[PDB]
């Protein structure tokens, strides 16, 4: 079985600046999708694939990885990614942690 | 109109394990993928340069029909072009492959409560495979400038490790059958017509 | 024994800047590498392992990548916390040869 | 465009039993597999229920498989959750989500709004 | 929280002997192999000695052997290093590393030890 482990609990980076997240895998997957939720809303998809961004998204995000690290950086945060932001396989059964990005 | 076993091949009573699959040929047959097509069973059913619906009106003469087990996330390396662990060192399929790789779940079939620990597959090899290969060696792999000669120590590996098949496992880890459909044209009359 | 040349061998970055470290293997390893961080005093501390996957309680701005012969470490943004050598190791044959060091002094 | 809503959400017994429908429409329902997704109010989403596109392939965790039974049906264009003999661990947020693909395998693309459910006397 | 610590050290004359011991705590001791890594002061670092999860195989760099032995102690939490004949090149701190994984041996470690200082003198 797969536990997912996101890591720190919670992500602060300051406005306009680069973080980065990440979601550890205790094997090896091929792919790795990324879901958002805010605070009282439905999560929605943002990358398929761990590189494509969804239709919606903007395009400052990315992330890249195989095997058993995987990514979602941003190049420069902005006030409304004050969010939620889920790891998900197709192999878990469970969801990752969540590092809520909050800004600072 | 004597047709074909595919009750041979697909509904088997046990497959074989990835690094020493299970090769089987056609011969003097009539087949009807059709059948094959529209049973709504299988999860991954992609032909790779042949049209699926016109393949009943297509007479060969032989078909090649492999059978092995593998994980359910590793049903994409089946296909010509990709590689990884199991592509290069299980199961090559060459970059002008044409036929039909098929795919459907199987845990309540290959999953112990314990766990079956029957199922392996290669982890380590000297180098990559040419396609349509079987390599099965059981003899220890090596590294740097020692070699082993079957002790299995500090350098030297066994080159199997096993599939960890639980039932409570995950959908993406649940142990998936595949059958890949291959087609050929030797310099012969025509043997299957469907 | 695959000797592993790590260059460049001493530098300086001030604080912010995206500094790149390399590794280059003679034999082809197959992404069994492994990096360090050696404050000068104690012992060294496992950051990236298995050439990508980042260890637990690590500073996310580190990142592994490469694969192949060569393989490269780079730090997005440079901390005040991070004056410190980084060596790099392989493990695919099993005598381990580490790297040469990296005396990143901050001006 | 499309969208998903959930209905049949309230309090329930413990050891009770009810039927969680989720009502879909704005799309092609027969080509595309569809899942449940639970949140705990500790915010830690949870892979609860999978079924695949035609319908011959059930899917469900080693914790709730025998208590949990998905339902498909294409006349009506909804799909049905079957609740039964719940713990204390069911009380949750319940998602309706549709797939991108013909399988269970691809990403998740539109979700429900959600609805509430909880295991309290 | 998985910790590992060391003791004896010192020095020695060129041709004596001194055994090491490499005392862990924290982690199941028999299902995770431990190796030994040296470095000389103000060098790089280099690997030395090695053993198996329950003291049945060991692997030492070709540059060390014979000269030295090693053992451990699945009984006790304790793995020992036995140095004989020795000389001038292992003047250096003697690191005690642990697995990532567990009884397998083909790569990965994973924590590191604090080290006690060796060298030799007259
Ligand atoms: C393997 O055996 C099963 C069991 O008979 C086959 O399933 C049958 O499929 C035909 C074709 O639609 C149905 O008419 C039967 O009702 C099925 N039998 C059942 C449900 O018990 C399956 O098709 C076989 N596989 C192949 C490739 O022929």
């Amino acid at each position: 079985q797969i536990v997912l482990t996101q890591s720190p609990a919670i992500m602060s980076a300051s406005l306009g600046e680069e973080i980065t997240l990440t979601c550890s895998v205790s094997s090896s997957v091929s792919d790795m999708h990324w879901y958002q939720q805010k605070s009282g809303t439905s999560p929605k998809v943002f990358i398929y694939s761990t590189s494509n961004l969804a239709s919606g998204v903007p395009s400052r995000f990315s992330g890249s990885g195989s095997g058993t690290f995987y990514s979602l950086t941003i190049s420069s945060v902005e006030a409304e990614d004050a969010a939620y932001y889920y790891c998900h396989q197709w192999s878990s059964w469970t969801f990752g942690g969540g590092t809520k990005l909050e800004i600072k | 109109t004597n047709l074909c076993p595919f009750g041979e091949v697909f509904n088997a009573t046990r497959f074989a394990s990835v690094y020493a699959w299970n090769r089987k040929r056609i011969s003097n047959c009539v087949a009807d993928y059709s059948v094959l097509y529209n049973s709504a069973s299988f999860s991954t059913f992609k032909c790779y340069g042949v049209s699926p619906t016109k393949l009943n009106d297509l007479c060969f003469t032989n078909v090649y029909a492999d059978s092995f087990v593998i994980r359910g996330d590793e049903v994409r390396q089946i296909a010509p072009g990709q590689t990884g662990k199991i592509a290069d060192y299980n199961y090559k399929l060459p970059d002008d492959f044409t036929g039909c790789v098929i795919a459907w779940n199987s845990n309540n079939l290959d999953s112990k409560v314990g766990g079956n620990y029957n199922y392996l597959y290669r982890l380590f090899r000297k180098s990559n495979l040419k396609p349509f290969e079987r390599d099965i060696s059981t003899e220890i792999y090596q590294a740097g400038s020692t070699p082993c000669n079957g002790v299995e120590g500090f350098n030297c590996y066994f080159p199997l490790q096993s599939y960890g098949f639980q039932p409570t496992n995950g959908v993406g880890y649940q142990p998936y059958r595949v059958v890949v459909l291959s087609f050929e044209l030797l310099h012969a009359p025509a043997t299957v017509c469907g | 024994d695959i000797q592993m040349t790590q260059s460049p061998v001493s530098l300086s970055a001030s604080v912010g800047d995206r500094v790149t470290i390399t590794c280059r293997a003679s034999q082809s390893i197959s992404t069994w590498l492994a990096w360090y961080q050696q404050k000068p005093g104690k012992a060294p501390k496992l950051l990236i392992y298995e050439t990508s996957s980042l260890e637990s309680g690590v500073p996310s701005r580190f990142s592994g990548s490469g694969s192949g012969t060569e393989f490269t470490l780079t730090i997005s943004s440079l901390q005040p916390d991070d004056f410190a050598t980084y060596y790099c190791q392989q493990f695919n044959s099993y005598p381990w040869t580490f790297g040469q060091g990296t005396k990143v002094e901050i001006k | 465009e499309v969208m998903l809503v959930e209905s049949g959400g309230g309090v329930v017994k413990p050891g009770g039993s009810l039927k969680l429908s989720c009502a879909a429409s704005g799309f092609s329902f027969s080509t595309y597999a569809m899942s449940w997704i639970r949140q705990t109010p500790e915010k830690s989403l949870e892979w609860v229920a999978a079924i695949s596109s035609g319908g011959t392939n059930t899917y469900y965790p080693g914790s709730v498989k025998g208590r949990f039974t998905i339902s498909r049906d294409k006349a009506m264009n909804t799909l049905y959750l079957q609740l039964s003999s719940l713990r204390s661990e069911d009380t949750a947020m319940y998602y309706c989500v549709r797939h991108s693909g013909n399988y269970v395998d691809s990403v998740m693309d539109y979700w429900g709004q959600g609805t509430s459910v909880t295991v309290s006397s | 929280e998985v910790q590992l610590v060391e003791s004896g050290g010192g020095l020695v004359q060129p041709g004596g002997s001194l055994r090491l011991s490499c005392s862990a705590s924290g982690f199941t001791f028999s299902s995770y192999a431990m190796h030994w890594v040296r470095q000389a002061p103000g060098k790089g670092l280099e690997y030395v000695s090695s053993i198996s999860s329950n003291g049945g195989s060991t692997y030492y760099a070709d540059s060390v052997k014979g000269r030295f032995t090693i053992s451990r102690d699945n009984s006790k939490n304790t793995l020992y290093l036995q140095m004989s004949s020795l000389r001038v090149e292992d003047a250096a701190v003697y690191y005690c590393v642990k697995h990532y994984q567990q009884q397998l041996l083909w790569g990965g470690p994973d924590v590191w030890g604090q080290g006690t200082t060796v060298t030799v003198s007259s």
